[PDB]
């Protein structure tokens, strides 16, 4: 369904902006 | 190349353990590294761990007691190096 997936996509996108903004608050990052 | 990252926030008085503030694959991972390097937040290459840590936890929630073993070792290395200057 076009709308439900567009809502999902957008929630995914919004979750990511929150997360990347919270990175300036990190003390350590583990990397591959 | 393949890309992954796990960002952690940890204060010694307030947090009993490290909070996962971000996790990332591909350009997301790269973004976390970049902002962090941008903030002079340390960045540690530990692939077997980063791999083992990713599916395990989630954003905003403190790591499992199980991980206290390898994470604390890292926070330690990070802080030993930063002491001299």
């Amino acid at each position: 369904p076009e709308v439900k997936s567009r809502i999902k996509a957008r929630m995914r996108e919004l979750a990511k902006s929150r997360m990347m903004a919270e990175v300036p608050k990190a003390t350590v990052v583990i990397t591959n | 190349p393949t890309h992954i990252a796990i960002a952690l926030k940890y204060n010694p008085e307030k947090d009993k353990a490290p909070v996962v503030v971000a996790k990332g694959k591909g350009t997301i991972a790269q973004k976390i590294v970049e902002i962090a390097e941008n903030y002079s937040i340390p960045v540690v290459r530990k692939p077997e761990l980063a791999r083992a840590l990713y599916p395990a936890v989630e954003v905003g929630k403190e790591i499992s007691p199980k991980f206290y073993k390898a994470v604390a070792e890292i926070i330690a290395y990070v802080m030993f190096k930063k002491k001299k200057v």
